[PDB]
C-alpha cells in the first residue's frame, strides 16, 4: 500500500503506513510528487518506520504520499557499467544515457562465510621503494592509506592506479565516497583521453551531496565488485575515501534517536566498519585487491574512527606531516606502516633482514633527536655518528619522484624494482656509500643515480 | 516511557475510588465515554490548541459528555486536565477495565480455528480452560483460514496451539535447524 | 459508540478551524521558535513574522515545528 | 496584568501570566511587597517566563504576585550619575540620597 510523511528533520523522515502494509528493513521508498527515494532504517511502531532521504529534502512537507517499492535499493551490474559513471541509486551521470543492464543487484548482502575465505600471499610489485621495502603488498588483499589532510593520499593512490595497472589484465571498480568533484572530472578525462576507461566502473558521491548518498555509495561500487568476483575474476576495487562513509553515519546518529558515544560518534562504529570491510574480501571464487585512502581527523591517530580501521587491512600505509615538511615524498613513515607480508616464510631472507636493518637505523636515529636538538651532533658517541650519518641517507634514498607529481615540480617520474630498492638500502646499511654526500640520495629513483648526482 | 506507563496512576486511583463506593459499573461506563469522545476529530482538535487554558478544555469536556459523569467522574476529568494528561483518556479506560476483570475474576479468551466448531465443543474448551485457570472465562471464537486445522487459543499473554499450521512450522524448524 | 445526543453536542463546540497557511507561537529562546499549526509548510521555508521578521522551517515533527529566527528575536512573542 | 511566582530554584524563577499579558524577553519584573527586580530570559509557553532575580531569593515563596514594568531594566542617565555610585538597577548605593535624574533609559539596544 502506501503511507504518509508524519515527521521531517534534516536528512531524516518518519512515514506512517497501514498495520497490514509497514515496509522492511532497507526497504526503499519514494515520494509521489517529487520522485525523492528514501531507505528504511528502523520500525518505530504504531505502523511508523524512520528513513533517510537519497537526496535534497528542501520543499518536501508533511502528509506527502510514499509508495513502497518492495526491495532495497537495487543497482546495474556486469559488463554494462564499465567505462560508465553512475550516482548512489545506479543511475547514469555521464550524459551518455541508459546503461545496457541485463540485471540488477540490492546493495545489502551478507559478508563470505568462514568457509569460503582464501589463503593467498602472492607478492604485489608498486614500484616504490618505501613500499616495496617495508609494506610489500599481496594480490588479493586489502590496503589502507592513513593521512591527515594535504599529507599525499590522493597522489600517493594514484600513482598506485598508474602502477599496478601494468600487470593487471583484468577489470577495475572505482568508488568516489565524500570527495572533490573536481578530482572525479580530472580521473574520469585521464582515463578517457589515454582509452583505459573501458576496463573500469566509476561511481560517484562526493562532498556537494546530501548524507544520505555519502552514507550509501560505498555499498553501491561494492555490489559492483562483487559482481564481478563472483564471475570468477580479478578485480581492482578502490575507495577515495573509506572515512566519509563512518562519517555520513555520524550526521546521521543523533537524528536516529541514537545515544552517542566518545567524542561524539554513533554507538554502532566498530559494526557499521564491519559490515562493509568484510565484504571487501577475496574468496575461493575470485579476488579482490583493495586500496583504500582513511582520513586521520586533526592529525590524531588514536582518533576512534582510524583506530577501528587498521584491524581491516593486510598492508598499512602511515603518512606524516612532519616527514612531508622536511620535502620527502611519498611521506611514509617506516617506523608506523606494516604489512603481513613482512615475514621471512614469504619475502626470503635477503628483503626482509634489509628491511629490519632500515627500521633499526632510523628508530635509533629517533632516540637522538632530543640530544641532537639541544647540544648538536659532535657530542655523540663515534659509533651513533657513523649511524645517524647512515639514517640521514637512508630517510633521503626512501624519496621518489612519482609520475603523477611531475606536473607540481617538472622532474620526471620513476619505477624501482623491488631487486634495486633491496640493493640500494643493503649497501647504505653494510657502508658501501659513506663517501657520497648526503644530498646525492633525495628524488633519485634507483641506486646508481645517486652515483650519478654526487659527480655533481 | 510507554503509555500504560503514565497512565497507571490515574486508572489505579479510577478503580480504587469505585471499588471502595461500590461504583464500578458507574466509572466503567463513564471511562468509556470519555475514551471514546476524546478520540473524535472535532474534539481531538479542541484538546490541542495552545491558547485554551487546562480548565477551559476539561469543562468542554464534560459539557460534551453531560449526563454520563457524575460528581465524582467530572472530578477525575478536571484532574487529568490540570496535569495536561488528556490524551491518557483512551489508555486510562482500558487499564481500568484490565483492574475491573481481574478483581471480578474474569478472562476474555481469543479463539481461532480453521472451520467453525459447535458450541458443544466451545462449552468443552470453556470448561478446561475455566478449570485450568480458575477464573470465568469469555469465548470470542473466530475463524482463520490461514490454520490447516484445529484451534488456537489466546487467554491473555498465555497462548496454546493444537493447530496443524504449528505442526509444520516446527517440522520446518526440525529439518532446516 | 457516541450516542447521537452526544454527536449533537459535540456538533455544536466552540472549535476554531485554522488555515493549513497559518500558526500560532507556543514559546520562544535564544532565537529558535516553537509554532502550532503551520500544516502545509516545507522544510527550509521562509515565516513570516509581525513586525518584517522572518524565520526558517528546521524541525518539522508530528505536533509543531521548530523555526529560527533570521534577524532579532527579542520582539517575538507566545500567541 | 500581574503573575504569580509558580517556581523558584535558586537564582532562577519562574512566573505564570494570563495569556494577553505574557512579559517581552528582557523585560524587569517587580514582586509585590518585596524590593526584588526579576529580568525575563525566556517564554516556555502556557503564559509562563522565565527569569533571573537581580537579587536574593531567601524568603520567597510560590504564589507572590509579580508586575511586569512594559520595558527593560531601565536606568538613570546624564550629568546627574557624575560622582555617584549605583548598582545594576541604577540605585544610589552610597548614602546621599536620590539621583537628581531628568530621564531614563533601558540597558538593552
Ligand atoms: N610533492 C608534493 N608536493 C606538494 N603536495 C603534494 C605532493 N605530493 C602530494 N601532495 C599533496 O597530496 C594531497 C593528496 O590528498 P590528501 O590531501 O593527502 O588527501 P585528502 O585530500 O583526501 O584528505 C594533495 O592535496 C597535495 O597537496
Ligand atoms: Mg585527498
Amino acid at each position: 500500500s502506501s503511507g504518509r510523511i508524519v515527521q521531517i528533520i534534516g536528512a531524516v523522515i518518519d512515514v506512517e503506513f497501514p498495520r497490514d502494509a509497514v515496509p522492511s528493513i532497507y526497504e526503499a521508498l519514494k515520494v509521489q510528487g517529487v520522485e525523492t527515494t528514501l531507505e528504511v532504517q528502523q520500525q518505530l511502531g504504531d505502523g511508523v518506520v524512520r528513513s533517510i532521504a537519497m537526496g535534497s529534502t528542501e520543499g518536501l512537507k508533511r502528509g506527502l504520499n510514499v509508495d513502497s517499492t518492495g526491495a532495497a535499493i537495487s543497482v546495474p551490474v556486469g559488463k554494462a557499467t564499465l567505462g560508465r559513471i553512475m550516482d548512489v541509486l545506479g543511475n547514469p551521470i555521464d550524459e551518455a544515457g541508459p546503461i545496457g543492464e541485463e540485471e540488477r543487484w540490492g546493495i545489502h548482502r551478507e559478508a563470505p562465510s568462514y568457509a569460503d575465505q582464501a589463503g593467498g600471499n602472492e607478492l604485489l610489485e608498486t614500484g616504490i621503494k618505501v613500499i616495496d621495502l617495508v609494506c610489500p603488498f599481496a594480490k588479493g588483499g586489502k590496503v589502507g592509506l592513513f593521512g591527515g589532510a594535504g599529507v599525499g593520499k590522493t597522489v600517493n593512490m594514484m600513482e598506485l592506479i598508474r602502477n599496478i595497472a601494468i600487470e593487471h589484465s583484468g577489470y577495475s571498480v572505482f568508488a568516489g565516497v565524500g570527495e572533490r568533484t573536481r578530482e572525479g572530472n580530472d580521473f574520469y578525462h585521464e582515463m578517457k583521453d589515454s582509452n583505459v576507461l573501458d576496463k573500469v566502473a566509476l561511481v560517484y558521491g562526493q562532498m556537494n551531496e546530501p548524507p544520505g548518498n555519502r552514507l550509501r555509495v560505498a555499498l553501491t561500487g561494492l555490489t559492483m565488485a562483487e559482481k564481478f568476483r563472483d564471475e570468477g575474476r580479478d578485480v581492482l576495487l578502490f575507495i577515495d575515501n573509506i572515512y566519509r562513509y563512518t562519517l555520513a553515519g555520524t550526521e546521521v546518529s543523533a537524528l536516529l534517536g541514537r545515544m552517542p558515544s566518545a567524542v561524539g560518534y554513533q554507538p554502532t562504529l566498530a559494526e557499521e566498519m564491519g559490515v562493509l570491510q568484510e565484504r571487501i574480501t577475496s574468496t575461493k571464487k575470485g579476488s579482490i585487491t583493495s586500496i583504500q585512502a582513511v582520513y586521520v581527523p586533526a592529525d590524531d591517530l588514536t582518533d576512534p574512527s582510524p583506530a577501528t580501521t587498521f584491524a581491516h587491512l593486510d598492508a598499512t600505509v602511515v603518512l606524516s606531516r612532519d616527514i612531508a615538511s622536511l620535502g620527502i615524498y611519498p611521506a611514509v613513515d617506516p617506523l608506523d606502516s606494516t604489512s603481513r607480508q613482512l615475514d621471512p616464510l614469504v619475502i626470503g631472507q635477503d628483503h626482509y633482514d634489509t628491511a629490519r636493518g632500515v627500521q633499526y637505523v632510523l628508530q635509533r636515529y629517533k632516540e637522538l633527536k632530543d640530544i641532537i636538538a639541544i647540544l648538536g651532533m659532535d657530542e655523540l658517541s663515534e659509533a651513533d655518528k657513523l649511524l645517524v650519518a647512515r639514517a640521514r641517507k637512508i630517510q633521503r634514498f626512501l624519496s621518489q619522484p612519482f609520475f603523477v607529481a611531475e606536473v607540481f615540480t617538472g622532474s620526471p617520474g620513476k619505477y624501482v624494482s623491488l631487486k634495486d630498492t633491496i640493493a640500494g638500502f643493503k649497501g647504505i646499511l653494510n657502508g658501501d656509500y659513506d663517501h657520497l654526500p648526503e644530498q646525492a640520495f633525495y628524488m633519485v629513483g634507483g641506486i646508481e643515480e645517486a652515483v650519478e648526482k654526487a659527480k655533481k | 516511557a510507554e503509555l500504560t506507563t503514565l497512565a497507571r496512576p490515574y486508572a489505579k486511583a479510577a478503580f480504587e475510588y469505585a471499588q471502595a463506593h461500590q461504583q464500578l459499573a458507574d466509572w466503567s461506563a463513564a471511562l468509556g465515554v470519555l475514551a471514546a469522545v476524546s478520540q473524535d476529530d472535532t474534539v481531538r482538535q479542541l484538546l490541542k490548541e495552545p491558547q485554551l487554558t487546562s480548565s477551559a478544555k476539561a469543562q468542554s469536556l464534560i459539557d460534551v459528555c453531560g449526563d454520563k459523569l457524575n460528581a465524582p467522574a467530572q472530578n477525575f476529568v478536571r484532574t487529568v486536565a490540570e496535569n495536561k494528561r488528556l490524551e491518557l483518556l483512551p489508555t486510562i479506560a482500558e487499564m481500568y477495565e484490565q483492574l475491573k476483570a481481574e478483581q471480578e475474576k474474569s478472562v476474555e479468551v481469543e479463539v481461532t480455528s480453521a472451520f467453525t466448531l459447535s458450541k458443544e465443543q466451545q462449552d468443552k474448551l470453556a470448561k478446561a480452560l475455566s478449570a485450568r485457570l480458575s477464573r470465568e472465562v469469555r469465548l470470542h471464537a473466530s475463524e482463520d483460514a490461514s490454520l490447516i486445522g484445529g484451534v488456537i487459543i489466546r487467554a491473555g499473554d498465555l497462548v496454546i496451539d493444537g493447530s496443524v499450521r504449528g505442526k509444520l512450522a516446527k517440522l520446518a524448524e526440525a529439518l532446516k535447524s | 459508540e457516541i450516542s447521537e445526543i452526544i454527536k449533537g453536542r459535540i456538533e455544536k463546540l466552540d472549535v476554531a478551524s485554522q488555515a493549513r497557511n497559518e500558526g500560532t507561537i507556543v514559546s520562544v529562546s535564544d532565537g529558535i521558535v516553537r509554532i502550532y499549526g503551520l500544516a502545509d509548510v516545507m522544510y527550509g521555508e521562509m515565516i513570516e513574522f509581525p513586525g518584517g521578521v522572518y524565520g526558517m522551517a528546521l524541525n518539522l515533527e508530528q505536533d509543531s515545528v521548530g523555526a529560527v529566527v533570521l534577524g532579532e528575536y527579542q520582539g517575538l512573542a507566545e500567541g
